[PDB]
């Protein structure tokens, strides 16, 4: 809702408060020193203020050289306020169908949760590499035979252009 | 910023639009810093392509790397020094105003899997799995490697393992206790901390400032005042909130280039004394080094160097 | 397969894209703050002259001075950060050049993964591409060990290998490379007695 207790002039949800406000008290405020409570005016009843729930949009997409569909992330928002529905960490994950197999992380969403265009989008619990147990004992020793030469290729960035602004 | 300048405002959001792409450059460097500090992390610990385990049956010397090495009992399969280092080390107030916070990519639980595989894989397999397929060696051999590295020879470590061994032990329950009592060891990480905690704070605490209107308060300006004045004393509320921002981001973005440097620094150890080695003298810890092992912290990396150091003094008469 | 490597894979050179891309949109955003009104009724300094006598004119112009001097201070102290970590950039590629290529690196991961033998420095637009050649063990073969050898009592112990359990037939070998030699007083030296080392396999010892 949008209020206006007394003067006090917001937009958000209200909600029972827990605070002991003393007789006195009017309304609070956060460390920030912007308002955060009130006492309502006709009925001594104490009320939180919070602003209503918001979160940044991301857009998971495969690029559009191999397709279309996309995906969205609103990012720590309950899958409840929002309007294949994913919830994880970050919040609520639409568009993207979760699969248990674990993969290399090609889009990244956060808290160990990548996406892949694989033709549909799909969103999983990453995949840290294959596993190896190691043959490992008090008197064993493996040794190459045929060896291998292997080139790598590193690229480092070394200047930039030289601008110049009279 | 659009919600940290002109907070549910609409007639402050088209007068900011009035500036430009100021907003936009500032939340482009950000997502760039985040993006950073994701490939920090991936540069620091994802270095080994494979999860490497340790056998079920932890005979490896006589050394006890049941410390250092992740215990299955507890959930999160930290050492017990981890777990100890990581027990030692407003967002709705902040998020309401638009400055929300973005969960790491990797969670605690996958560098712990980072860290316990990398130490895994020096134990079992010394340098090899840092150059190529892991070969398993004895643990006792790869000591002898590494005395012979540091220009001791092998007899020194077969004839005195019982020693070196007991001297290892006690060495890491040294590192325990250290850990455990000193609460100041960790200032490295818990500066940044605090340094970022102060940031936002002060960032935030700016809001309640006035910046040369008659109220800090958006929602009073838009309330008290009709167009033709409101626009001038909006106009000095952005600037003021605007300025805070850029000088929030600057700081942010030289905080970051230090913590870049750090991730390099501390990115170049791991490499060089965990996947190796290393004849660098001071480079990784005081002395000469064996091996290291990384630990896992919060935000940040611990490394234990082993490091051969001579004790006792003898006198002898020399000739060339 | 590093000239089939670059020719196809397009995003191999990301690492100076993107910083041609960030130049390019900091001088693209720089450019465009230009056409910004910064609160004034125009974002052209020719309309503003061309319509206000130099009484106000001072105070659009102003208005107008604030707006430009400070998108310009915002763009050089991204230029001085970036530049920055160029430089950072610049002091790694030049250890590299200088560790990498002008010598032979005993530093693991630092020029390349694996064994370091040599490196190639390539002209790149606006930086340095290293070809890094390294050693990398392939094929896997397991062989049992032991710590040390009592012949006459006396433990002895290698030089330089690790000792190859065919089955029969104890042998030394290079660390890195499977190249079994005949156990002789020549490739092992002797310290101590066979009493005291964990393992020894007393197996026999040759005196050429
Ligand atoms: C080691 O591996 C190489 C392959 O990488 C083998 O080389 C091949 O040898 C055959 C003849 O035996 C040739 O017909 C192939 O053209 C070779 N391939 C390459 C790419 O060299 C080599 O024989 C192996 N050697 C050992 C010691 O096993
Ligand atoms: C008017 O306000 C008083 C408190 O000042 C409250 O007790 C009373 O119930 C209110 N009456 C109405 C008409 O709501
Ligand atoms: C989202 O809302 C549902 C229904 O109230 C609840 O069960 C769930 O725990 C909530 N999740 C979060 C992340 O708060
Ligand atoms: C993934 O695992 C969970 C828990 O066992 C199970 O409920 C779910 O059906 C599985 N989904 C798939 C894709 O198999
Ligand atoms: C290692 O240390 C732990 C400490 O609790 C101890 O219980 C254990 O017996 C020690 N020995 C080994 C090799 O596990
Ligand atoms: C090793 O050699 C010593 C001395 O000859 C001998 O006493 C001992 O029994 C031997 N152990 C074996 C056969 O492994
Ligand atoms: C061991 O040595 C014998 C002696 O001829 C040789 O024939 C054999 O190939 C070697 N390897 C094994 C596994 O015995």
């Amino acid at each position: 809702v949008n209020f206006n207790f007394n003067g006090l002039t917001g937009t958000g949800v209200l909600t029972e408060s827990n605070k002991k406000f003393l007789p006195f008290q009017q309304f609070g405020r956060d460390i920030a020193d912007t308002t955060d409570a009130v006492r309502d005016p006709q009925t001594l009843e104490i009320l939180d203020i919070t602003p209503c729930s918001f979160g940044g949009v991301s857009v998971i997409t495969p690029g559009t050289n191999t397709s279309n569909q996309v995906a969205v992330l609103y990012q720590d928002v309950n899958c409840t306020e929002v309007p294949n529905v994913f919830q994880t960490r970050a919040g609520c994950l639409i568009g993207a169908e979760h699969v248990n197999n674990s993969y290399e992380c090609d889009i990244p969403i956060g808290a160990g949760i990548c996406a892949s265009y694989q033709q549909s989008i799909i969103a999983y619990t990453m995949s840290l590499g294959a596993e190896n147990s190691v043959a490992y004992s008090n008197n064993s020793i493996a040794i190459p035979t045929n060896f291998t030469i292997s080139v790598t290729t590193e690229i480092l960035p070394v200047s930039m252009t030289k601008t110049s602004v009279d | 910023c659009t919600m940290y300048i002109c907070g549910d405002s609409t007639e402050c959001s088209n007068l900011l639009l009035q500036y430009g792409s100021f907003c936009t450059q500032l939340n482009r460097a950000l997502t760039g810093i985040a993006v950073e500090q994701d490939k920090n992390t991936q540069e620091v610990f994802a270095q080994v392509k494979q999860i490497y385990k340790t056998p079920p049956i932890k005979d490896f010397g006589g050394f006890n790397f049941s410390q250092i090495l992740p215990d299955p009992s507890k959930p999160s399969k930290r050492s017990p020094i981890e777990d100890l280092l990581f027990n030692k080390v407003l967002i709705c107030a902040q998020k309401f105003n638009g400055l929300t916070v973005l969960p790491p990519l990797l969670t605690d639980e996958m560098i712990a899997q980072y860290t316990s595989a990398l130490l895994a894989g020096t134990i079992t397999s010394g340098w090899t799995f840092g150059a190529g397929p892991a070969l398993q060696i004895p643990f006792p051999m790869q000591m002898a490697y590494r005395f012979n590295g540091i220009g001791v020879t092998q007899n020194v470590l077969y004839e005195n393992q019982k020693l070196i061994a007991n001297q290892f032990n006690s060495a890491i329950g040294k590192i325990q206790d250290s850990l455990s009592s000193t609460p100041s060891a960790l200032g490295k990480l818990q500066d940044v901390v605090n340094q970022n905690a102060q940031a936002l704070n002060t960032l935030v605490k700016q809001l309640s400032s006035n910046f040369g209107a008659i109220s800090s308060v958006l929602n009073d300006i838009l309330s008290r005042l009709d167009p033709p004045e409101a626009e001038v004393q909006i106009d000095r509320l952005i600037t003021g909130r605007l300025q805070s921002l850029q000088t929030y981001v600057t700081q942010q973005l030289i905080r970051a280039a230090e913590i870049r440097a750090s991730a390099n620094l501390a990115a170049t150890k791991m490499s060089e004394c965990v996947l190796g080695q290393s004849k660098r003298v001071d480079f990784c810890g005081k002395g000469y080094h064996l091996m290291s092992f990384p630990q896992s912290a919060p935000h940040g990396v611990v490394f234990l160097h082993v490091t051969y150091v001579p004790a006792q003094e003898k006198n002898f008469t020399t000739a060339p | 397969k590093i000239q089939d490597s670059l020719s196809s894979t397009p995003s191999a050179l990301g690492k100076l894209q993107d910083v041609v891309n960030q130049n390019a949109q900091a001088l693209n955003t720089l450019v465009k703050q230009l056409s910004s009104n910064f609160g004034a009724i125009s974002s052209v300094l020719n309309d503003i002259l061309s319509r206000l006598d130099p009484p106000e004119a001072e105070v659009q112009i102003d208005r107008l001075i604030t707006g430009r001097l400070q998108s310009l201070q915002t763009y050089v102290t991204q230029q001085l950060i970036r530049a920055a970590e160029i430089r950072a950039s610049a002091n790694l590629a030049a250890t590299k050049m200088s560790e990498c290529v002008l010598g032979q690196s005993k530093r693991v991961d630092f020029c390349g993964k694996g064994y370091h033998l040599m490196s190639f420095p390539q002209s790149a637009p606006h930086g340095v591409v290293f070809l890094h050649v390294t050693y990398v063990p392939a094929q896997e073969k397991n062989f049992t060990t032991a710590p040390a050898i009592c012949h006459d009592g006396k433990a002895h112990f290698p030089r330089e290998g690790v000792f190859v359990s065919n089955g029969t037939h104890w042998f030394v070998t290079q660390r890195n490379f499977y190249e079994p030699q005949i156990i002789t007083t020549d490739n092992t030296f002797v310290s101590g007695n066979c009493d005291v080392v964990i393992g020894i396999v007393n197996n026999t010892v040759y005196d050429p």
